[PDB]
Order: C-alpha cells, then structure tokens, then sequence
C-alpha cells in the first residue's frame, strides 16, 4: 500500500513548493514596493535581495523535489499495475515471446542477458505497432483517481524553474544561507 | 544535581532559574559566578549536589576540576580536591571524577568534594590498577578508517578523495601541510564529522588553539562529539596548559581500552606558544626558536601511538607554511620526518576553484599495505601510477569530473577499471 | 596623532569621535582606549550596531608596551607576552550577535616604519583578522590614489557576505586581474571605473561591453 | 634478583609479582619508580642482590650506571659510583660493569656498588691492562662479511645484491645515500639479522635517533642482537648523550678482541643534534649551520677501522637527501669521500616497484681486491660492465629477474657466461 505514502508525499511536496512560490512572489512584490519607496536604505535592499535569492534557490529545490517524488509515484504505479497484470496475464506473452525465454533456462550469465535484450527488442517491435496506430487510452481504472490528481507529467511551472544547474559550492553555500535565514527567523 | 546539563545550557533558563527564588540581580557578572551562586543557594538547603570535571594537579596537591564545557576556564566553578583523596583514590591528571561535592566553608571560596562515585567512566576499584600509557608497547596502524559515509552525499566527496590519498589509521600522526587559504577548516570539521557518523564508538575530540571566537562557536554547534578551544583571547600560557591538560586526558582516557581520535589546528601556533612561553636556555635558533622550545611540541606529537592492546590514539595535526615567518619554516622542516603521513594542500589548487585542494602526487602515505586490503590497495597503486605523470591541476580536474558522477569509492574504481 | 589630525577629523566627521594626542602620557592612551572599547561592548550588549575605525593598532600596541609592567619575560624587540595580550582585548572584539547588535572592527597597521617590532606585530597580527586589504608606497608613487593592491587584499568567507551573482563579478574580476602586475591593473581598473557612475553600471559594461 | 631480568620484562608480570609480594598501589608511576620501588623492599628483606650495566663518569667523577635495554635512561634505578672505585679500578666512560650493588642509605636516592666481580665481560684486574682505542693501527677491510644466508629466503634478494653491488668487511666505514621513502629501514633491518644468523660471534649494535615509536619497537621486536634507540621526544642533548654513550663502549668493547657494528639511523640528524646542542663558536656555516659542530660526528664516524691485533670496529651510516631542507645537503656534503664505503639509494627507481633501491652504476665500494677474492671479483666486474652502458631502469629489472631465477648465488655466477 506504498502507493498511498508515495501519493501523500507527492501531494504535501507539491503543497510545499506552492507555499514557496508565494511567499517568493510576496518578498519580490515588497522588494518592488520598497524600490521605489526612496531613501537609501542600502542595507534594507542587501538584505531583501538575499532574501529574494534564497526564496528563488529554495523554490527550485522544492520543485526539483517535487518532480523527483512525481517520477517515484509513477515508477511506483507502473511497477504495481505491472506487477498485478503479470500475475494475471503472465502465460500470454510469456508464450508470444516462447522461444527466447524457453531457451533461457539456466545458462550463462552473457547468454542469459542476451537472451533478455533479444526479448526486450522483440516486444520494442510488437509495441511499435500501437505506437503507430496509437488509439486514445485512460488510465487503469482501479487506481485512476489518485492518477486523476496528479494527471499528466509536472506543470511547466514546475520545471521552467529547474533549468539551470547549481554547483555543489553553491548547493553549500545556499544551504547556509537558508541556515542562517532559518536561525534568524527564529528569534 | 547532575550539574553539566545546568552548564550546558543557555543562558535564559540559566537567568530564570536564578530569579525563581530571587537571588539578587545575577544577570551581570560571569556565567561562573551565576553557578557558584546558584550552587551554594542548593547546598544551603540541604540537597545533596554532583558534580563531576576533569583533574589538573598543582605543584603542592592543591587539584582542580574543570569543565569541559567551559574550554578549560579557570573559573570559580572549579573543583577543589584535597591531595590526601587524590593519594587515597589514586587520581591523575586528565581524569575524569564524577560524585558528591563538599559546599564551601569559611576559609576557602570553592566547592570540594564529599565522595567520588565515579572516575574514568568506570569503577574506581579497577581504574587505580591501570598501566601507564608511556609503558605500553607502540605499533603500526592496524585498523582502517573509511572517511567515506556512504550515503553518496555531495559534501563527502572530498572525504572520498582522502580515502583515495591516504588511509587513515589508529595511532597515525598526520600531517596536513596547509598554507593559508587553503580551505584545510571547513576539511577539518568534514573529517570530525565523518568520523562521528560513521565510528560513534570511537571518542572524538577536536582541539582549536588561538582561534577566532565564531570558528569556534561554529565548531561548537555543528560537530556532535564535544570540541575544546582554546581561543584567539588568552596568553600562551592558558594554551600550553590546557593543551597539556587536554593530551593528559586524553592520554588517561586511552589507557582504559579507548579508541580516542583528536584534531588539532593549528600545530604551528601550539609551537608557537611553547617557543613564546618556554624560559630561554641561552641556545637560540635562527628565527628565534629556543633550543628547548622543540622539547614540549615533539612529546605532544609523539603520544599518538597504536598500543600492543587497548584503545589507540591516533593525532592529525595541521602545519601552516609560507606565512613570511622562518621559525614557522624552521618548525615544519623539523616536524617533516616526525609524521608517518601527510597531505599537501597546494595553493595553485584553490584559486581554481576545484576542491579540496589535494597535491595527490606529492601527497602520500606509509605503511598502508599492512592497513587495507591488496586487491584495493593495488587499485590505488594503479590509480597514483595514472595520476603521476600529469599536472596536479589536471589531476584534479580528471579525479572530480569523474569521481563525483560516481556514486561511491569502489563504484569509481569498476567504472575506472572497466573502461 | 598630532592635534592637526584629531582636530580636522572632528571638524570633518559626523558622528562623535574619540581623540588623543602625544601630548598626554602612555596612560591616558590606555585608559582612553580601554573606557571607549568597553563603552561599545555595552552599547552592542544593548543591541546598537557600533563600528569602530582604529588608526592605530601598532602604535597602541606600542603604548600598551611601554605602559605594561614586564612579567620576566621578554621576547625580541622589548615586547611582552602581556604587552600584546593588552591590545589583544581591544582587538577581539569584533564579532556578530545572531538576536540583533553588531560589533564591527575596522584596523590600519604600520609597516615599513623603521622598528623591526613593528612588522614583528605585525605578523603577529597576520592571522587574527577575516579581511586584510595592504597598501603599497610604489603605488601611492605613481601619484594614483588609493595605492590597494588587488592581488593582496582578500576578505576570508566573503561568499556569505555578498549575493551569488555579486560572488560571481567578484571573482571573475579576480581572473581577470590576476595575471599581469599591480599598478598596471590598478591603473587600468581605475581608469575604466573612472567614466561609469556606480559600481554595477562598471560591471554591466565590463562583463559585456 | 637481579636488574638483568628485571629491565627485561613488560610491566604486567612485574606489577602482578610486586603486588602479590606487596609494595604499594603500584600501577601509577613509572617503570624505573615501580623498578626501584622492588629493589628497595628486597633490599630491606636482606638479600643481597646483583648488579650490571654501563657506566659513565661525568665532569667530576659522579658516575653513574646505565642499561642498554631501557635505552640509557636517566631513571632512578641508574647505580650511582663514587670516584674512588673508578680511581682504584681505572676505568672510564663505555666499560660495561657487573657485580654487588649497595642499596642506597639515608641521603642520597641512587643506588651504590659494593664490588665488582667483572668488568666488560671480563676480570676487573684483566681489563685494566689495556690500551686506548686511539692507540691502535687503522688496517683495511681484510675479512669479508657475506650477506647470504644461504638457505634461500625468498626476501634476502635486497641482501644478496648487495653482496653484488657493495661488499661488506670488518673494520669499514660504511655510508647509506637514501632519500625518503626508499625503503632504506627495512634494508637496515635485514642487513642487521643477516649479520646476527651469519655471524653470531660479532657482537651487533643498532643505534636509532629521533625515529618513530612504531620503528624504535619494531626494531627491537626484530633483531635478535640489542638495539638502542632514542625517540624524538627528548630533546637533542639526550640523543647526543646516548650517541655518545654507545660509541665509547663500543670503542672499550673492541680492545677485548670483539668485532663490534654498530648502525647510525642517521648520520644527518646526529649532525642536526650536535648543532642544535652545541654552544655557538663565533663562526657560523651559510644557512644556520656550526662548522665547529661538524667536528663531534667526525668522532662518532672516524672511528671505522681494523686492528691487527684484534678487534674491528665497523660504523656503517645511512644518510638522508632532497628532504626539502638545506641541513641534509651540507651534511652529505661534509661527509661526501670521508667513509671508504657508499651506497646509493635512489627515489625514482624506488617508485617503479622495484626493490632494493639501489642505484648500481653509482654506487660502489674501495680496496675490493684485498676485501674479497679473484675470480669472483672480475666476474662482478664483468657483470658491472654489462650494467653501466644501459640507465637503471632497464639494469635494475633486469638484474632483479635474473637473481630470482635460481636460488644459490654460485649457480648465478655460473649461468650467465654460459649465455
Ligand atoms: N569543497 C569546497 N567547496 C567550495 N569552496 C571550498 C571548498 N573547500 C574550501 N573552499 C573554500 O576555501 C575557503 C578557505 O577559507 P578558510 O578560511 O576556511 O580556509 P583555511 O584553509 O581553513 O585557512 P585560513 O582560515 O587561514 O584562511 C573557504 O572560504 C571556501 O570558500
Ligand atoms: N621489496 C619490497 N616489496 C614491497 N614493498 C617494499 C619493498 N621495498 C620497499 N617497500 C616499501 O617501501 C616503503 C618504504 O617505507 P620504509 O619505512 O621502509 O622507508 P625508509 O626508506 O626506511 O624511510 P622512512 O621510514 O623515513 O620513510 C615500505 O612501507 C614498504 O612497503
Ligand atoms: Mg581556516
Ligand atoms: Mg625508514
């Protein structure tokens, strides 16, 4: 029942990452009030505008997060549903591929992953097909709901944030100044 | 009343619990005295109070117990101790006494002890019948340590590499030759981590010697095993007495079957202070080092050993060069055959921004057959034979580009060996 | 200092400074020096960021020298072990509180002055502060001003001071610096800055021209 | 008892025995204190009790009584000798002692001598009747000493090559070229029980100065013969008393017809020592160096010869090379043409897994005709002909695959004319 935890952390790192997005919209709108509000203050603006660069370094971690625990979800699903249909439809198509995995047996271990790879190119050739002719299809209707909620792949809004790359020096660096930030905000 | 949570924590409860039962306006002087008071106000009424501290003997018995918490200050929290129980109970400097504490009387301004029931974190029946730690037989490092933590985390990546450059074991003196701006602190705190979170049986200790206050605050809240610093504030003499107190403890806590592990920076200025504090002999040598002022930092680096059985006490130890100063050359050239391995941290290497900063093919170790396995060890030899012939900044650049992809050490050697 | 310098600094400056001439004994140097670093430690203790400029640092070591009585112990250049842990006090004071206040020490050094000592003081104090910025006399020779040496200078753990993308024009400023001579680059550098109006516009039009 | 089983002993057994015959809390203090502790409760009991070691007599006749095995110690358990014995006995500084020792009285806290019943191994009346060591006629190396043992150890290669590259005679001045990590300790080592099982009756001296505690023990784990070694905890005056020490009894050793070696792990660092401790002359060597000081190792090394009428003291030296400091250079130059033998080690045949590290076209010996014999000799030579035109990569392999094909050094010197 792990695809029910794998759903909730999906769902709570999707909530995170919107409470992220806005409070980064909330420092940007004040930092915008506070450049036309005059009068120096070039303390003030140091600060905010680190601030700003935390809450924007944060926001693409959360959503980095976020992405990597959607792929989990569906890895997850696609194992499960997988699984289940093997269980119920596995002398089908262990039978469309005989040959190959009839011959598998017991043999060596370079035989043994040809043989596979034979398989898995056989059936890259069956699905072609279908990848062809393609008709509409839905998800699996026993767990479509939970699969309705997080529909298609990540929002673009998820990942027109992840495009740039940070160095590991700047993952440190950025993880002190959430520190910092954090202990700060403490007081 | 188990007196070092009460010192450990901060000073806001601290203040509380002082004006619970209104003890005047004790929000001005010295935390030592907030305890002193706070103590005597206990003792006043009847309770019976613990305490417990590490010893350091005077020159006529008059013992002291300080805290560790409190870096070693000669504070009026101290312990006073008696030289008749000191005899009786058979205690040394360095130890460890935990038991009743005697409130003061007229006369005398610091608590004493009733009765100890508890010294070197064991029973005192056994631990008076003890060897001495000089008496037991050296050996070579026998145990290996793996700076690796296994998770795959980006910041042990440099921790890998030393795993890659030397192995480090029990009862090794280690050198790292660092220049400034060198990146050998946050290194230092890599490496006491590693070893907490990776041998939490093992005691970890960190020395700091005249460093800045919020270095050693940071020090203090981010490693987990406890770290002594003696600050950038104090005379030479604070230093040269809290370092021998310290290596006397350490020394004692060795003796009882302890693995203990310490790291030191910097040596330079530990040799500093003796050469500054040491009476002059009348030999100077150039750069105005004295004849005897080599004696006290040799026996401080030469205690690390690998005894025949027991815990061992292994010393790493960080030596600055190129400071403008030539008693600093003068010490590192006399402190180069004195370590059995040492790493380079080469200055060319950090204004490249590639960390940290290895001189791999000048760096080295000895002694590392005997330490870890032949088939990893001649996979190291073939990987110091590839790195050999080129730059130590290309070096660098083909180990990170290539290490940090993989995900542990011997992953990176299958994947090295494959191709 | 002479009474010309205090007396134009405190024409000249805003906020109240603190002053002493030659004039006055060693003593009243030290007991000057002591009663304003204390009076900051209070005033940071009630949560007021002070900053202090200390010009300098030598010539009250030098004070505290000659004023400290002598333990039996005196290493090369009549300096005492507590004729440099007196100045040590005022010195180490400079630190940050995390719930508000700040401490912050700002200290010129003198070298090149004459009296071996000094430069002795000097390495003595090579370590104990987080940014060092040296001045160079064949710089200030060639009649450009200030005479700063950009190889030199650093500040330690600056990363956290500034911003990533102020880090990055930092350093790359660096690699650009760096390998041709001092009063060369500083003459280029100034010369360059010299027609912009603020610091980012110089570094808008270097980066990309 | 006696001191001889006493010093000989770990600390274990010797406390159990003290404690089940009952002296104190006997586990915190030193060896020499627990030592000198037993000694005076046997004392007490009324048994009297033997006596032995070394003796040294200081500027005003206060001698004093050493042992070799706790490494010439300033311990209590030293013997303390009036000067009235040693004017009666005419003896001096190096003649090893035995006999009574009287137990110390009250005023003084050394134990005293009662008689003597021989002196170095011999009649006290006999050995007075000997001359100085200075008196007698340097010779050349007539005997040969042979490094192999003849039963085919598969690691007395780095022993039999030598026999090949720099032959070893009674009464030479043998000097070591080896820069660091050259695996020049081991060799020592080796070469130190090849002599022991070739040649028990030699008498075998290893001397080792300001070297690691794992190497001191290790030494004396290893060789079967004593070995002194002085750490580099104590200052430099204790290593040059100590060099001192064993080079007057090894020069009153030899005047009893005893071929005596002794090894010098290194000749810098006794250079470094004696200038370090040695008032400075007015004159000062460029770099920080005493050229006057120069002159004390000259009599730890000058004193290789061979006697005629018997005897044949032997110093054979290693020195050390590109350590990164000025010191080692000018001492190698000092000592460049002063010993009549020398072998080279060399780093970068070293780093190419090859061993020993010997650098044969270099390295070479003096007066090899009166040392070994003919034939052998011009086959040797030859061999060095065929090794000199290639460098010593391609020589040193070649010379390594050839000596392990067979097993006795006759069948390869018999193998390659054949070819
Ligand atoms: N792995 C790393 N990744 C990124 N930066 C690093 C790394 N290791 C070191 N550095 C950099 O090295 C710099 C060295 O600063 P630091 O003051 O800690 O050096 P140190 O070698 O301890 O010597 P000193 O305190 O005398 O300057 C740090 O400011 C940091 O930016
Ligand atoms: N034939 C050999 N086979 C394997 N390893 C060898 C051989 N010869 C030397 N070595 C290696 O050489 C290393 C050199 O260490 P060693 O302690 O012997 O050095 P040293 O030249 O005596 O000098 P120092 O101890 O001062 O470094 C040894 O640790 C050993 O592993
Ligand atoms: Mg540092
Ligand atoms: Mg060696």
């Amino acid at each position: 029942t792990a695809l029910q935890q794998a759903f909730d952390t999906c769902q709570n790192n999707k909530a995170a990452w919107l409470q992220r997005k806005n409070e980064l919209a909330a420092a940007e709108q004040e930092y915008l009030r506070l450049l036309s509000g005059e009068g120096r203050n070039v303390s003030r603006l140091d600060e905010l505008r680190n601030i700003i660069e935390v809450r924007k370094w944060q926001v693409n971690q959360a959503a980095g997060r976020y992405i990597r625990s959607h792929e989990a979800v569906q890895h997850i699903s696609i194992r499960d549903r997988l699984n289940d249909f093997m269980q119920q439809h596995g002398t089908a198509l262990a039978a469309a591929l005989a040959p190959e995995l009839m011959g598998y047996s017991e043999l060596t271990a370079i035989a043994r992953n040809c043989a596979i790879q034979r398989a898995t190119d056989a059936l890259r050739e069956a699905l072609l097909s279908w990848l062809a002719k393609g008709e509409k299809i839905n998800y699996s209707a026993q767990d479509s709901d939970i699969l309705t909620t997080i529909g298609f792949r990540p929002d673009v809004a998820s990942v027109d944030d992840s495009r740039e790359k940070f160095t590991p020096a700047q993952n440190m660096i950025f993880s002190r100044k959430s520190a910092q930030l954090a202990s700060r905000q403490s007081v | 009343m188990n007196l070092t949570e009460l010192k450990n924590t901060p000073v806001s409860e601290l203040i509380t619990l002082g004006e619970n039962m209104g003890l005047e306006n004790l929000a001005r002087m010295r935390k030592q005295d907030i305890i002193f008071a706070i103590l005597k106000q206990h003792a006043k009424s009847g309770e019976d109070i613990f305490g417990d501290g590490v010893l350091e003997i005077l020159q006529d018995g008059f013992g002291f117990l300080r805290s560790a918490d409190s870096s070693y200050l000669a504070g009026p929290d101290d312990i006073y101790v008696s030289p008749s129980q000191i005899r009786r109970f058979n205690l040394r400097t360095g130890d460890t006494i935990s038991g009743k504490i005697r409130p003061p009387k007229e006369g005398e301004r610091y608590f004493a002890l009733l009765k100890v029931n508890e010294v070197n974190f064991d029973k005192p029946e056994n631990a008076r019948n003890k060897i001495l730690f000089e008496n037991l037989t050296p050996l070579h490092a026998n145990s290996r340590l793996r700076m690796e933590r296994g998770n795959g985390s980006t910041e042990d990546l440099t921790a890998r590499v030393l795993d890659l450059a030397s192995p480090i074991g029990r009862g090794q003196r280690g050198l790292i030759v660092a220049p400034p701006k060198a990146g050998k602190t946050m290194l230092l705190q890599n490496i006491a981590q590693s070893i907490a979170y990776n041998h939490p049986d093992c005691v970890l200790m960190v020395l700091l010697i005249d460093e800045r206050p919020e270095e050693v605050t940071e020090m203090q809240r981010l490693v987990k095993g406890e770290v002594v610093a003696s600050t950038f504030d104090e005379p030479a003499s604070r230093h040269v007495q809290v370092a021998e107190m310290v290596i006397e403890k350490a020394k004692r806590l060795v003796e009882h079957k302890k693995d203990v592990i310490i790291l030191l920076d910097s040596i330079t200025r530990l040799a500093r202070a003796y050469n500054t504090v040491v009476p002059a002999s009348g030999k100077v040598l150039t750069g105005g080092v004295d004849a005897n002022a080599l004696h006290r930092p040799k026996r401080f680096f030469g205690a690390a050993r690998n005894v025949e059985e027991g815990g061992s006490l292994t010393i790493i130890a960080t030596a600055l060069i190129d400071t403008g100063s030539k008693m600093d050359e003068v010490i590192y050239e006399e402190f180069k055959g004195t370590g059995n391995m040492e790493l380079h941290l080469s200055r060319k290497i950090a204004e490249k921004r590639v960390f940290p900063a290895i001189d791999y093919n000048r760096s080295g170790t000895r002694k590392e057959e005997l330490l870890t396995t032949q088939e990893e060890l001649q996979k190291m030899w073939i990987l110091r034979k590839i790195i050999h012939p080129m730059g130590e900044i290309d070096a660098m650049e083909f180990l990170i580009n290539k290490l940090a992809m993989t995900k542990t050490n011997d992953d990176f050697f299958e994947m090295m060996k494959r191709s």
